[PDB]
């Protein structure tokens, strides 16, 4: 008595997903994740100027341009031998933390909300599933049902003004966005003027105060009326962050550290273990066994037989993890926003101090949400930190030159989880580059042994009481916020 | 008040054309969905997925034939007979299931159009994706067209992203082109498709380092006081109205910040790079 469930496009997620489940007594028992557009940015990049990397990796996507940006610079400082400046360092933050808050409301709101809020019923917002379990149906209390759907929409609403003042306040150091001019190999090519600081704090402000009042209050309000969303789209319970926001000029410290939690355990990130398989990706790998990313090929080959997807399959000692912000917080197990701890406590009987105070509670589709606004909040802190510390007027760039033969890595956290860029060079020129990106690690095919990827393995055991409105499906997938530009480039 | 119907399709792209047009302003995105355009069909942000969505996107293509706009974001691959990109699947009368590619899906819209709106390089011209080294046979709408001898009105609104006053402001004028066109004629076009509107000026020539420039004052870093030009600015071969506009409500743009790197040009990226090397 199976059936099948195939959603291609799978919408309102970046780029180009296909979701197929097989469901059986009311719950998904099998899942396939395919990505199903390729450019062959690591092919493309091939023979340039190495500097051109960090323009030419943005246009992997216009979400997370940045985190590829910073990435891509990183990896220049590195090979090119050359040490950021204070005031680099903290420009760079600035630039790339403005848009970790633009993304997150980005995505909760105007690609997550809409498997919640009912919408007017005018196109985009319609058509949709005829049972939706919606705020508007789940709540028996019409008016309370009214009142909480029309509060999460005029959120909606609201936040599409607000992601674009996060806009502003990347352009202010950055240059334009998407695809910032404003971060080079040596640090950052504007330097800031109290004046230019002065306006992205007030921006800012806006923001944050949207973030502590709005947002938050609405993912706990969410949670409490499903309930049922913190208990399932478990997965592996497995996660990896690689660190993120120096907060010191030797990379030492991070607002959220390098780390890896697997089976129950937690171990420091160390980085010669990551590896990827293409036993189900339209790759060709000369050699068996998976490839570390310092020696990654790219050869596409979408006739391969049995290949499913053009996303490679990352392991880390050959078991999946998963990134993004549950990571990130499971990992880091920062204090929880005032809020939280108060929402926590109110609309759920729920004592929480710290993220590990919601214990099974953070693996599960309503946890992926909750870690995303709560790390919203932890950045608006760190960023009111950081507009307090860069300094107007101080040197933001250093001068270099591209080395013959060199190569480096740049390591960080694009807002959907742990990104690296690996640069070999060559006669000055790019020889090989490797992208290691976040969406990569969550919405990848099974690897050569079978096992299968992230958002695969979490979709094992999601509800499905109406197969033709599997609301479910769409809400797991989204709680990981895929990015499939990121995932394939 | 009639809406604009819009049909907006991604092939080769990154979602950074519609995250451009999400930051527009005056009007701002929620006056541009709920009072200028009828979006209906965009992956990014409508409501419905999969069967829906898709059913929707053809329903809308026959319900206002000749009468929507096709937009298009990202590049078309033609390599491995268009399996570098698939947007869908359908199913038939049957129940059997069969996958779209990109090719298929624009030579099935594109006569159903009143217009094809070309936004980004990617799509009008081909950009990154079918930059030097590019193995997905990656080609641009115009290309695309003229390979399969589709003659639809085409215009090109480029960019890497476009700023969303080039989109909004070329939508607006196709449409009230359409509702009255002898009141308003169309936007007049180069010879690469984009409109003279935006794409007439010269950078380098209406550049405010330009009085630099010619006292020969250059930027020794990208920190330094100076015109741009030894950073490897391409003001010089790039025409847009980024001068005067400038980016995100006013806020920057790249030559203050940094270079003009010609993202808006037909050779843009291999004909403008390196990019940190002088023209
Ligand atoms: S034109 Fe640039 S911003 Fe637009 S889809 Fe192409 S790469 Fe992205
Ligand atoms: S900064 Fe660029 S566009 Fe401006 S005058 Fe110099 S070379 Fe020309
Ligand atoms: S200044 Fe140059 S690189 Fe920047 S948006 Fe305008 S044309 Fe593109
Ligand atoms: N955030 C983001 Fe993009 C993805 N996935 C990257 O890296
Ligand atoms: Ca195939
Ligand atoms: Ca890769
Ligand atoms: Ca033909
Ligand atoms: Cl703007
Ligand atoms: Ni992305
Ligand atoms: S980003």
């Amino acid at each position: 008595g199976k059936v099948k469930i195939s959603i291609d496009p799978l919408t309102r997620v970046e780029g180009h997903l296909k979701i197929e489940v097989e469901v059986k007594d009311g719950k998904v028992v099998d899942a396939k994740c395919s990505g199903g557009m390729f450019r062959g940015f690591e092919q493309i990049l091939r023979g340039r100027d190495p500097r051109d990397s960090s323009q030419i990796v943005q246009r992997i996507c216009g979400v997370c341009p940045t985190a590829h940006c910073t990435a891509s610079v990183m990896a220049q400082d590195d090979a090119f031998g050359v040490k950021v400046t204070t005031n680099g360092r903290i420009t760079r933050n600035l630039i790339f933390g403005a848009n970790y808050l633009q993304s997150h409301i980005l995505h909760f709101y105007h690609l997550a909300a809409l498997d919640y809020v009912k919408g007017p019923d005018v196109s985009p917002f319609v058509p949709r599933y005829a049972n939706a379990d919606l705020l508007t149906d789940r709540i028996k209390d019409g008016a309370k049902a009214d009142a909480t759907n029309t509060y999460g929409l005029n959120q909606y609403l609201k936040a599409l003004e607000i992601r674009r003042i996060c806009h502003e306040m990347v352009a202010m150091f950055g240059g334009r966005m998407p695809h910032v001019q404003g971060m080079v190999v040596g640090g950052a090519t504007e330097i800031p003027t109290a004046d230019k600081v002065a306006e992205y704090a007030a921006r800012f402000k806006e923001v944050q105060k949207f973030v502590i009042e709005e947002y938050l209050p609405l993912i706990y309000t969410l949670g409490s009326v499903y309930t049922d969303l913190f208990e399932t789209g478990i997965g592996w319970k497995n996660v990896i962050a690689f660190g993120v926001f120096p907060e010191d000029d030797d990379y030492k410290t991070f607002l959220l550290k390098p780390g890896v939690y697997i089976d129950g355990k937690d171990e420091e990130f160390d980085s010669k273990l990551v590896k990827e398989y293409v036993g189900h990706s339209f790759f060709d790998h000369s050699a068996p066994g998976g490839l570390h990313y310092s020696v990654g090929e790219t050869n596409p080959n979408p006739d391969k037989p049995g290949a499913y997807s053009f996303v490679k399959a990352p392991r880390y000692k050959d078991k999946p993890c998963e990134v993004g912000p549950l990571a990130r917080m499971w990992v880091q197990n920062p204090e929880l926003s005032p809020v939280g701890q108060k929402l926590l406590k109110e609309l759920y009987g729920i004592e929480a101090k710290n993220f590990r105070d919601l214990g099974d509670k953070a693996f599960s589709i309503m946890g992926r949400h909750v870690a995303r606004a709560e790390e919203t909040w932890l950045t608006a802190v760190a960023v009111e930190k950081w507009l307090k510390q860069v300094q107007p007027g101080a040197e933001t760039y250093v001068k270099s030159e591209i080395p013959d033969a060199a190569e480096g890595t740049g390591f960080t956290e694009a807002p959907r989880g742990a990104l690296l860029h690996y640069l070999k060079i060559k006669d000055k020129k790019i020889e090989n580059y490797q992208i290691v990106s976040a969406t990569l690690w969550n919405a990848n095919p099974r690897d050569d042994m079978g096992q299968r990827g992230p958002i695969e393995e979490a979709l094992i055991g999601v509800p499905v009481p109406d197969i033709k409105n599997p609301v479910n499906v769409g809400r797991l997938v989204r709680s990981y916020d895929p990015x499939l530009g990121c995932a394939v480039h | 008040a009639k809406k604009a119907p819009v049909i907006w399709v991604q092939g080769q792209g990154c979602t950074g054309c519609s995250v451009s047009l999400l930051n527009a302003v005056h009007p701002r995105i929620k006056e541009i969905l709920l009072d200028v355009i009828s979006l209906e069909f965009h992956p990014t942000v409508m409501a419905s997925e999969g069967e829906m969505a898709l059913a929707h996107m053809y329903e809308i293509a026959e319900k206002f034939n000749g009468n929507f706009f096709l937009l298009v974001e990202g590049a078309i691959p033609t390599a491995k007979e268009g399996r570098y990109c698939i947007v869908g699947e359908t199913l038939d009368a049957k129940g059997h299931h069969h996958e779209v590619t990109m090719m298929e899906l624009i030579r099935d819209l594109a006569p159903k159009s009143l217009a094809t709106v070309a936004v980004g390089t990617c799509s009008a011209y081909g950009g990154i994706p079918a930059a030097e080294g590019n193995v997905t046979g990656s080609k641009s709408v115009r290309d695309f067209f003229a390979d399969e001898k589709i003659e639809k009105l085409l215009v090109n609104v480029p960019g890497c992203p476009p700023h969303p006053d080039w989109m909004v402001g070329t939508l607006v004028a196709a449409w009230s082109h359409v509702l009255n066109p002898t009141e308003h004629p169309l936007p007049e076009l180069d010879d690469d498709g984009r409109p003279l509107l935006f794409f007439g000026d010269n950078i380098h020539e209406n550049c405010p380092y330009l009085d630099k420039y010619d006292n020969s004052e250059f930027a020794e870093t990208f920190t330094k006081p100076g015109c741009k030009a030894e950073l490897g600015c391409k003001g010089p071969s790039t025409y847009a109205d980024c001068a005067k506009r400038r980016w995100n409500n006013g806020i920057n743009w790249c030559v203050e910040n940094a270079v003009c790197i010609g993202c808006v040009e037909p050779d843009f990226p291999d004909g403008k790079s390196p990019f940190y090397v002088a023209e």
